[PDB]
């Protein structure tokens, strides 16, 4: 874990114009963002507010460090995705492409329409390529 | 170039009768099957009912010599003979073995029953010779082209002992007289029979289809009949029914169809006559995540039933790559690949399609008042995008990769920056230029930026742009 | 009738040094007590019998058997015994770097001088030859020989120290290749000298009389024991007397791991070498073999000397463990076995095999919760409550005011009632398939113990007529009827 | 050593419907009882009481692990009495017996009858077998 | 007079380019200070010419030195030098993996290739030779032979890559067997292109010259402490500045350590064989060897370039350390040998023994009340852990005689209050204070045997204590003084007496 | 490291008349001067007085190994210092000679004379051997 740690670690110290390591819940969530997250207003709120008893809004690494081994729980399933990434990826050109998506589906009961299919692809495609790599095929698959 | 037929199944070391079996399992379940090699000297052994070992028993199994085909406790007597540290690494675990789970396990007397000898002489490993008396008792010196060891069989009760040779040195540097020779046995109901090399199991791949047939009717509706989410709806029922695998002790790291998979084999190979339980004992090597063994022949029995035996490793990827991960069959290849495995250190490289095309790029710090540090520049990637049209994207992206191209990036000054850190900014670099002309030739990087002048906050050079569209 | 060499013959194999041997035969009389050494190097004898210094526990270097350094214990252990043995010779190298550094102008290492007359020796003994001449730099060397194939030696006219160096294109087992150059030898620091180290008596098991020990307890605090109206309180501080002047054994600062008798013992038989004349100190340096828990050596041939005074030599391991069973651990004499035989030996991994009369019985013994908790933990390398109480409650000393019809009763019973409150674990849930295996296994011995307390006076055919479904003092009030 | 501690947890969590990991003295007594130890209910107290300053009468591992930390000192020679089980057992049944409780006996100079013999073997003696087994020669060096 | 090679033959010998060496004369010189230089792959020499780039800090893999594959960096470190010794080939292999791994994109590995020239260079060195031809699938290829008995090679004609495959029925160190298949030689990254690997100059050591040190002192602050009263302090100050600016070296990022004046010097090598011609990069990249203290590694023979500009080759371990001796750490030079020595490297266990004139000489020298107190405590090693006071057994006994005196009477031997005194008094009140010690330890083996190992240690200061005061005795006129003198009562009086015995 | 605290352990347990181990202020001073150094009493105050605010002058081990775990920071040079004695003495004989302090300094710049050398030997000298050993040599380093 220690990579995790340090992961965490990287990002918090990116910024922070504190010093000695303590910022402020106005940019908690950037970091969070940072390091491949995307959390609600609402979840940044019943935990900043849980541990951080202190009233003052100041956050350091400790704390944070203990936040994070909370959520990377039920999350860190970054595997078996990965490898799902590689089962539609028939052709392995490394991007899942809307033939592939039509054939997984297909395999797996749902026959859809080269309209439907096309419609999905795009809906994940981010960068308008015209086909999903790992890095969408995972923000698709986060939330 | 792959073998075919009898030619292969004679490589692949299985019983052929068990392998014939197979057939019908993989055809009936439409499923690849890929086993590794499998001890020949084992093979008659496991045939005739000798138990296979299990997680247990990781003792290695002996090829050469009176012993050939079991589990000899003095590893040297094993296939690792003459390798001073696997010899080492092999009894400790054959002490573990006795001590952490007695009665469980444990060793006995090595007897060569009078059709062994016979199958082991055509075989050409050992040979019975000349008589010896030596306390009374009557023995037969049993030989082969070992030049340390000497072997020689009792008439009596038929037990095998071996000594050292004359002068001759162990590799653990040992030397002693006649002896017995034991090997690792099983407790079955209260009596300890010897064991064998088992029917290691290299790999499963399911068809696609066979992996649905798993998933509950009901659980696969509440998502398929229109709830579009529906798109990563399916991926989850195709990842926790058919990617998913997790511990089990007996049986190792493996998955649920797997486990079951498993069974069928086991029963399979009962209706032939096997008589010694269980012939698969553990989830397939792409689990072994600890100590991978890198074999060069594979033995693969297709949904067909047909028998393939992959010539080499480099080979063995292609097949699975041509045949099954390109074919609508579920597969997933061993973590480790690609990595240092932890426990034995090895080191397998496999095709990753995903690192194939990584000419990518986003959350690196994975290469780990005055608004300066802060903003929106390291998301490339922003999800809220579906909004724009294919165009926009590809016309925007391009924009926000040249936003990180001179980001913080032309940095290439600060004060002194290791060839480490430049290298990947560079080949950044050289990224942001092929994940652009992709999305340009979809319908038309070194193109124009004599054309884009960034000097500004990026909200002034974004009006700039999109009339550079032209 | 075992297979032993005897006198002669067996001290020619002991390795010890004859006048030695002899002078042990008077301790081990006069104290009634075996006395057995592990086999020492025989190209040692004769430079202990010269007056060499023996290593101590501060020197875990091994000794040479072959070669110009040959008796000696060479700095560079790949010319020792170990020769040839990459991790034994790398293990053994650190242990003298060590030897070197952790004990500072105690122990050293000096070139090796051979003595006209060992040369001799070593001539007689077919290890080594005087050859051709040579010259090197103005010096005149001697060459000497030995059929080994990886190191060439030779000796100094001048002085007489020993030099090696590896032959052509041979390698090192350490993967080395270098010229001419000394042979260093630990030794011990002497009175300002560095003088040379060789083989000691390391001694496999000392085994007294019973009596002898008896002789080690005080009068009055036995007294206080034997003179006791009680029994049972008795019987335990006769048994705990027993240990601490018997048993008990503890680490002394460099007599390694030993017991207060044994001790005593050890300086007897230093001094008994030291009448007839060894000059060199110690021949015996510490405890006992039995007490080397973390690397246990097994060897082959054990040289024994009987209460009587004769000389016994076992062929082989196991026979070592035949006349250790039938001539002293079943003879009335004190004797335990190394703690680790039976169990893999932390530091060398060794796995010894010792037969243990305890284990034997466990198949016809119920445990004890401890051993059924413990046996949970050691299960934990990769859960109900009722049972391991009622192994408790098997074995409760309050049996003490019970007869014998009575306490096979209520334990017959109490083996009975675990049996059950387990038998439904598994009619549970398979829980763990190895947990399935450790159930089926009391089943078995708790099934066993039962039919055991049975026969002795009258298993599962008295196990369909018992009750499951309420349970105060009832279920047990038809028991008491179905026995008889 | 490792197996020390994992035995005390074994026995710990065996019987808690606290659930977290807190029991009580009430019970504390059964536990040190099935871990093979039979402590008065004087010893009980006088260090429930020094350490456990809580006043709650609530205890969990970490603590529980301290006290046995002290008691295993001076009575850990299980190995000397298995031992020394093994010095009276002549023939090497498994067992001891009168006939050989003698002469353990009398070659230390305490000579006895027949009658005392066969009056300690049944006193020692827990199941009847007219025999010792180690478990029993251990409660009778124990208990 | 020392058996050493010098010029051509050395330089043969040392593994340096000739060009690379003679251009090193001229630093040598200019900065008045000797190199040293740690063997050097004699098949890497020409790959080096031929401007092939050097493993840095982040490549631990070993160079081969026979096959195809000789110069370079194989990835089956059973292709190196270490070839046929299993640990080092499997050490070897693990560094190699990392560098693979925890460097991604910075090293890699590539398939071996060997040009038309190489191959020649090889035949001549003898080290293979290109045999008959061979065809596999469609491929042309050329087998490479070498007397070697586990592998053997061949060369594609088309690519010119190099595949090798182990012989029939035999078996790799580390128990593996396979057909042909490619060599793969660690490189690194050079402008998004892998290029390969080769041995580096590693320095044994470097030793300046004590002026050229000076000019790395400023001016001024060697001013600030050249500029005092203080007689003694003066020397102080010169001496803390001779450490701070040559002696005290510190973890550089990818340097490893090395002083400040060594990173310059390293800099002007550098700088030196560019000027040659060699277009690799660097041929130096790490402090030198005397800072290696993990894994100190002992070389037989040595290349030094002294300030004249001569090459000179110390044929073994002992002879160069009497190089050094006579012409360096004995002539105004600076250099400190590597920590390690003398113990027990931390790394690889390694135990090299080098010369050490404070050791020499700590037999006719006091102990210190540190010297002292310490190493009651690494002798406290070989017991148990408890109290100091009330040892013995006995309840009526609890202190050991002289418990703290003989430690005190330690610190007063060196007291800098001598400074006032004359010589002649120094000599009296310290041979005195001597052995005063030498009774409260005296009396204290008189006492009890308190522990087996902690008797030699006095016997031990005993000697030494002996040995010093007998030395400052014959400076001017010991038990034959020692029997006539007090034990049984404390003050200034039992001092009066010796006043007059010394005359 | 081990032997460090190992150290202070053993001077600590020198003197003490306590026991159980703890000492006073009035000989803190002679235990960190027997243990190779010389402390002002200046310092031997504002120090025992920031760690120690129990008010009753006791001190034990864990304090005084902190105290020490300060000190011990931009002192331990002595290697540099040990190595640096190996500078001056040119003839290895273990020793610093007045001839052998002239080289070091004139080859440093400072052209010092037959008098004020032969002055700093016997400043430097403690024992009037007329040569400084490498004990002296620290002593003048660090006094
Ligand atoms: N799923 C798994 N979990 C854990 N270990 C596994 C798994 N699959 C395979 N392994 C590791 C080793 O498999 C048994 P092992 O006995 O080492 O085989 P083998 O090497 O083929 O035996 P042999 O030596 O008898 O020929
Ligand atoms: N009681 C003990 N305490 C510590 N070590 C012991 C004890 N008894 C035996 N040993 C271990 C080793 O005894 C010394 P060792 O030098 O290893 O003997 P050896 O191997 O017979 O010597 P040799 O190599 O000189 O032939
Ligand atoms: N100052 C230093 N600090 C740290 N490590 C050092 C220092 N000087 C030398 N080393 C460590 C390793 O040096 C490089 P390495 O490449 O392993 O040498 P080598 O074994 O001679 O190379 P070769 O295998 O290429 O022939
Ligand atoms: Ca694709
Ligand atoms: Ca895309
Ligand atoms: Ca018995
Ligand atoms: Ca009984
Ligand atoms: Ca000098
Ligand atoms: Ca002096
Ligand atoms: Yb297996
Ligand atoms: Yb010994
Ligand atoms: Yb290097």
């Amino acid at each position: 874990t220690e990579e995790q740690i340090a992961e965490f670690k990287e990002a918090f110290s990116l910024f922070d114009k504190d010093g000695d390591g303590t910022i402020t819940t106005k940019e908690l969530g950037t970091v969070m963002r940072s390091l491949g997250q995307n959390p609600t207003e609402a979840e940044l709120q019943d935990m900043i507010n849980e541990v951080d008893a202190d009233g003052n809004g100041t956050i350091d690494f400790p704390e944070f460090l203990t936040m994070m081994a909370r959520k990377m729980k039920d999350t860190d399933s970054e595997e078996e995705i990965r490898e799902a990434f590689r089962v539609f990826d028939k052709d392995g050109n490394g991007y899942i492409s809307a033939a592939e998506l039509r054939h997984v589906m297909t395999n797996l009961g749902e026959k859809l329409t080269d309209e439907e299919v096309d419609e999905m692809i795009r809906e994940a495609d981010i960068d308008g390529d015209g086909q999903v790599n790992y890095e969408e095929f995972v923000q698709m698959m986060t939330a | 170039d792959v073998l075919k037929g009898e030619k292969a199944l004679k490589a692949s070391g299985l019983v052929p009768e068990h392998a014939d079996a197979f057939k019908k399992i993989a055809r009936e379940l439409n499923t690849y099957i890929l086993f590794r090699p499998v001890n020949k000297l084992a093979t008659n052994l496991i045939k005739s009912g000798v138990a296979t070992k299990g997680l247990n028993v990781h003792g290695k199994s002996s090829d050469w010599g009176p012993v050939a085909g079991y589990i000899p406790f003095d590893q040297d007597l094993s296939k690792k003979h003459g390798q001073q540290l696997a010899v080492e690494k092999g009894n400790l675990e054959n002490k573990k073995s006795i001590t952490e789970h007695e009665g469980e396990i444990g060793k006995i007397p090595l007897k060569l029953d009078h059709l062994r000898i016979e199958e082991l002489k055509e075989n050409g490993i050992i040979l019975k010779g000349k008589k010896e008396i030596d306390n009374g008792k009557k023995y037969y010196l049993l030989e082969s082209n070992n030049q340390v060891y000497e072997f020689r069989i009792s008439d009596e009760n038929n037990e095998v002992q071996y000594k050292t040779k004359e002068g001759k040195i162990t590799v653990l540097g040992e030397k002693f007289n006649w002896r017995n020779i034991e090997v690792m046995a099983k407790n079955v109901e209260g009596v300890l029979k010897p064991l064998t090399a088992d029917y290691d199991l290299f790999a499963l791949a399911p068809s696609l289809t066979e992996i649905k047939k798993q998933i509950p009717q009901k659980e696969w509706d509440k998502v398929v009949n229109t709830p579009n989410e529906k798109q990563k709806g399916v991926t989850n029922l195709l990842i926790k029914y058919g990617i998913e695998r997790k511990p089990d002790s007996t049986k190792g790291t493996l998955s649920n169809w797997q486990k079951q998979m498993l069974d069928r084999l086991n029963e399979a190979v009962k209706y032939t006559g096997y008589t010694g339980g269980d012939v698969v004992n553990h989830g397939t090597e792409q689990d072994n995540e600890e100590f991978p063994e890198k074999d060069n022949e594979i033995f693969i029995i297709n949904p067909e039933g047909e028998f393939i035996l992959t010539k080499n490793w480099e080979m063995t990827g292609r097949f699975i790559e041509k045949n099954i991960t390109g074919k609508d069959y579920l597969y997933y290849f061993n973590r480790s690949y690609n990595k240092i495995a932890p426990g034995n250190k090895a080191y397998i490289e496999w095709t990753d399609p995903i690192t194939k095309a990584k000419i990518n790029t986003i959350p690196t710090s994975a290469e780990f008042s005055v608004k300066k540090i802060a903003g929106y520049l390291s998301d490339y990637y922003n999800s809220a995008n579906h909004i724009f049209s294919q165009e926009k994207k590809r016309k925007i992206s391009i924009f926000r990769g040249i936003q990180a191209y001179n980001e913080i990036e032309n940095v290439l000054k600060s004060k002194q920056i290791a060839p480490e850190y430049k290298n990947y900014f560079q080949y950044l670099k050289e990224r942001i230029t092929n994940q652009v002309q992709l999305l340009l030739t979809h319908q038309k990087f070194k193109l124009l930026y004599k054309q884009l002048n960034f000097t500004e906050n990026e909200t002034d050079n974004f009006e700039v742009f999109q009339k550079i569209i032209d």
